[PDB]
Formats: C-alpha cells, sequence, structure tokens
C-alpha cells in the first residue's frame, strides 16, 4: 500500500513528457467538466432564458 | 557526408529517445486536437460528446 | 597466456573463522615475507552521542600511548625495534589498528594488537595532554577546505541524526570529555563480535586462528543482557550549507544525492556510472582528449582545478555525487556540466562508454588490492560488512552484468528528479541557487 500522489508521481509525473501528456489530456477534460457543470450552474439560478421560453413555439 | 552520425553509439541514442520523441508526438497530437476541436478526431472518445449527434 | 578471467581464480581463498568469543578471525595467505594485521571493530561516530562525539577519536589517540603490561612508550619500542609500523583510523561506522611487519613477527604483531585493543591505560595525564593535541589537530583541520567540505556535505545531508556529526567532535567535547566517557565508550563497543581480526601475507591460517584464541580469548566471557548496541537509520535531507569565504582563492563545492548503503548491489552500477564520469585535476596528461564530457570540457575551458565522484557508502544510505575546486567564476559552468552528465546517463547512456567505465573499475578493483596493507583493510571491513569476504571474480561477474541499461536505470533511480544535499565553502557568490540546483536534477526534453 503506497500513496496516491506516490502513484501519480511513478507512473505520470516523474518524465516531462507523460507530465505533459497528462495535463493535456487534463484539459481536454476539464473544459468539457468545468463548461458543463458551470453552465448548468448558470442557468439553475437563472431561468427566464431564451431555452424555457422556446418550448412555447416548435410550431412557425 | 550525414555519415558522420551512422554507426553503433548513435543507433543507441537513437533507440534510447524513441520512448520520449513517441510520446512527444502524443502529447502534440492530442493537443493541436483539442485546440482546435477536432471534430473529426474527437467524435470518437466516450464523453467529450458535446456536438451531440 | 593466463587471461585475465583465469587469473580471478588463482586469488586464494579468504579464510574465516570465529573464537567462542565471537570474535571474526580471517586470512589471505600469499607467500610474501612481509605482512598486515589488524583489528577492525565497528564503532566510530555514528555510534556516539551529542554528548560523547569524539569519544573513539579520542581513544586513537591514546591508544598506542601504553598498556598495562606496557605502560608509557614501552609499545613504540617494541614495534619501531622489530622495524614494524603501527597506524590506526577512524571514519563514522569503523575504526581500526593494523600493524605492518615481518611476517615472522605476526606473534608478537599479534600479542602487541590485543593488548592495544583490550589493556589501554588511558592514564589520566595522557588524556590531558592529548587534549591538546586534538584541538590542535582541530585547528590544522580547519585549513583543509576539502575536509571542511566534505563534513559540511554530511552535516546538512544527514541534518538531524548522528551521521551529521563529524569523527573528532565538536571543540567542547574534547574539552570535557573525561576518563569515564571514554571507558564507559569502549566497553560499550569494543566487544568481540563486533570486532574482525584480519591479517594477508605469509601468514598460515591455522596461526592466526591459534594467535587470536591464545590472546583474544576473553572478551565476551560476559556479552551484555539489555545493552543496546542497535543503529537507527538516518534521515537524508535536500539542503544546503554555504560557508561564504571571499578571502579564500578558490570555491570547493560538494554536491550529492542519497545513496542507497553498503549491501545493495546498485553500488555496482553506480560506481561504473562515476568511473565514466571520472575525476580530473590539473596536472593531467591531456586534457581536450579525454574521455569523460565533464573531464574534457574541464579541460578545455579551464573550468576547473580539480573534480572527483564519489559514492560514500554506510548503512543502508550514503553520500553519491561529486565534488569539485574551481575559481569564482566558475562555479556556475561546473555545476551545468556536472548536472549535465547525471541527466545523460540517466536517460541517454551508450554502450561502449559504459565498457570504459566496466574496465575503469575492474582495474580499479585489482590495483588497489596490491601489497598486504590494502588487502588486510578489505578483508578486515567487508566482514564488517557484508559478513563474507567476496572474492574477485564475484565483483567481476556483477560488474559483467552491467549494460547501458543498468547504468540508466540505476543512475535514474538515484539522481533523477531527486533533491541533492549542497555544501559549499569559500568564494562562491556565483553557486547557482538550490531551487536552481534542484531543476538540474530532471531534464524537460525528458
Amino acid at each position: 500500500a503506497p500513496t496516491l500522489t506516490a502513484r501519480l508521481y511513478s507512473l505520470l509525473f516523474r518524465r516531462t513528457s507523460t507530465f505533459a501528456l497528462t495535463i493535456v489530456v487534463g484539459a481536454l477534460f476539464f473544459e468539457r467538466a468545468f463548461d458543463q457543470g458551470a453552465d448548468a450552474i448558470y442557468e439553475h439560478i437563472n431561468e427566464g432564458k431564451l431555452w424555457k421560453h422556446i418550448k412555447h413555439k416548435y410550431e412557425n | 557526408m550525414l555519415t558522420r552520425f551512422l554507426g553503433p553509439r548513435y543507433r543507441q541514442l537513437a533507440r534510447n529517445w524513441v520512448p520520449t520523441a513517441q510520446l512527444w508526438g502524443a502529447v502534440g497530437a492530442v493537443g493541436l486536437v483539442w485546440a482546435t476541436d477536432w471534430r473529426l478526431i474527437l467524435d470518437w472518445v466516450p464523453y467529450i460528446n458535446g456536438k451531440f449527434k | 597466456t593466463a587471461t585475465y578471467a583465469q587469473a580471478l581464480q588463482s586469488v586464494p581463498e579468504t579464510q574465516v573463522s570465529q573464537l567462542d568469543n565471537g570474535l571474526r578471525v580471517a586470512s589471505e595467505q600469499s607467500s610474501q615475507p612481509t605482512c598486515t594485521v589488524g583489528v577492525w571493530i565497528d564503532a566510530g561516530s555514528r555510534y556516539e552521542s551529542e554528548k560523547n562525539n569524539g569519544a573513539g577519536y579520542f581513544v586513537e589517540h591514546l591508544a598506542f600511548k601504553g598498556t598495562k603490561n606496557r605502560p608509557g612508550n614501552a609499545l613504540e619500542k617494541e614495534v619501531e625495534s622489530m622495524g614494524a609500523h603501527l597506524n590506526a583510523y577512524s571514519t563514522r561506522e569503523h575504526t581500526a589498528y593494523y600493524i605492518k611487519a615481518l611476517s615472522k613477527d605476526l606473534p608478537k604483531a599479534v600479542e602487541l594488537l590485543a593488548d592495544i585493543v583490550q589493556n589501554c591505560s588511558l592514564e589520566d595525564s595522557q588524556i590531558e595532554k592529548e587534549r591538546d593535541v586534538i584541538l590542535q589537530e582541530l585547528q590544522e583541520n580547519d585549513t583543509s577546505m576539502r575536509d571542511v567540505v566534505f563534513n559540511y556535505l554530511h552535516a546538512t545531508a544527514f541534518q538531524g541524526t548522528p551521521l551529521a556529526q563529524s569523527v573528532e567532535g565538536p571543540s567542547e567535547n574534547v574539552r570535557k570529555l573525561s576518563r569515564a566517557d571514554l571507558t564507559e565508550y569502549l566497553s560499550r563497543h569494543y566487544k568481540a563480535p563486533r570486532m574482525v581480526l584480519a591479517a594477508a601475507g605469509g601468514l598460515e591460517h591455522r596461526q592466526l586462528l591459534d594467535l587470536a584464541q591464545k590472546h583474544f580469548s576473553g572478551l565476551s566471557g560476559t556479552y551484555d543482557e539489555d545493552a543496546v548496541p542497535t543503529l537507527s537509520p538516518c534521515r537524508f535531507t535536500g539542503s544546503q550549507i554555504c560557508h561564504r569565504e571571499d578571502g579564500l582563492p578558490l570555491a570547493h563545492v560538494a554536491i550529492a544525492v542519497e545513496g542507497p548503503g553498503w549491501a545493495h548491489p546498485d553500488n555496482v552500477a553506480l560506481q561504473v556510472a562515476n568511473a565514466i564520469i571520472g575525476h580530473y585535476d590539473c596536472t593531467y596528461g591531456g586534457g581536450a582528449h579525454l574521455s569523460s564530457p565533464l573531464a574534457s570540457i574541464a579541460a578545455t575551458n579551464k573550468l576547473c582545478q580539480s573534480f572527483q565522484t564519489f559514492n560514500i557508502c554506510y548503512a543502508d544510505t550514503g553520500l553519491l555525487g561529486a565534488h569539485f575546486v574551481c575559481d569564482h567564476m566558475s562555479i556556475d559552468d561546473m555545476m551545468f556540466v556536472l548536472q549535465g552528465q547525471w541527466m545523460r546517463l540517466c536517460t541517454s547512456a551508450t554502450e561502449s562508454e559504459v565498457l570504459r567505465g566496466k574496465n575503469l573499475l575492474r582495474n580499479a578493483l585489482v590495483s588497489h588490492l596490491d601489497g598486504t596493507t590494502p588487502v588486510c583493510e578489505d578483508i578486515g571491513r567487508s566482514l564488517l560488512t557484508y559478513g563474507r569476504r567476496i572474492p574477485l571474480a564475484e565483483w567481476e561477474s556483477r560488474i559483467a552484468e552491467v549494460d547501458a541499461r543498468v547504468v540508466r536505470e540505476v543512475c535514474s533511480k538515484y539522481f533523477y528528479d531527486q533533491c541533492p544535499a549542497v555544501a559549499g565553502f569559500g568564494p562562491i557568490e556565483q553557486l547557482p541557487d538550490y531551487n536552481r540546483i534542484r531543476s538540474g536534477m530532471f531534464w524537460l526534453r525528458f
């Protein structure tokens, strides 16, 4: 039983190759998860959007 | 005349740096892809399907 | 044509024995008319506390100044008169007393060692006379930049541990250490099972065993109940000690990472790597053409006056690095290059350089064990550390196993992205900041 940060260090941080690979792969997900999670926060507090407003007009 | 770099030691040098050069391409590919939002390439990653269809 | 390989098998086996004492008696017979004998004890500043630090060093002074059976200068005259030589030394983990002598003088040589090791008089007037001699050696030592810099290196690398301390101790211990402190340190440590009676030359194992039984039986006729002779591991610390002194004409600098310790097989590959890097001195013939890139660049660009790599080993820990001497405006370049070489070996070592490093170790190994004294010291201390002798041939197989991969991996392990211990003395304004040194321990392209 080593620790987490240790595992992370051994497998990914030691080399600048992996270190860099890990962060670019980290940004790809962070951006996607931050945008989503953050939009939903923006929406939940508002709700006088163009969204809910739409619902009213699938017609023409 | 580039034959100065042709020999056993240079071949061992080339080898020791292959993984590094490989992993640098990994970083460059993923990085180019993610900065331009490569529609083509990305559509295949499970999550990151923030383009519905 | 006996091949090198063949000659390694020709080296006679080291014979080992044990008295009921626990005293190990070891020899390597060779048919010389001369020999070396002495006793190796594992006692040294690392076993000492803050309070008695410098104790063993104090005993080493007293050691040859009178026993019970031969008080005052009687020792000297017995040795001097046979033409023998009587020496002693103490490191942080080891102490030794040995005699170089005509082979047919083995009997008395041995008789003498026992007497020294057991019946040391420690006459109150002598210890007082020695108080001032040691103090004086201290002033003496303060002028050897190199000695001072490794003492600093140990002091910062092992900062809160016993290995941080020096062998001679601080001046105040020399001032206050009393006879009782010595006798207690002796009783505590000069005990059979931690002593090895070693010899090399024109002797025969049985004679040495007989003598060991004759003059040494009766040391652990006691043996302690709960005493506490155990060695605790020593914390290594990534740190820096800078003793700035612009009045000194050249800078001394010693960097090291944490070594593994006497027992670890990794030591063979580390030394091979260290040989590749080498050492250098401004009196070396041919500089620009030297194999070692550090060495050759240092010679062409005058970055250095000297430098050497090193692998100090202690139990379970050690200092692995290099020390160098240079002008005030070259410390930065010397570090840049020294560090480039470790990195290069970590990630990029080639095959022919490893072969050169390997051969360099073979020649060094063999060149060293030449003559009774060095072989004796090797028998004596090997038994302390490895427990056995480790014959030339075994070392040869270890060395043979090392190739580029082994160098890369073994170097990476101890060097790569590791916090070093830095010691510096002198005109060191240009010595790089620690963060900067620390960043030199990894490569951003890797």
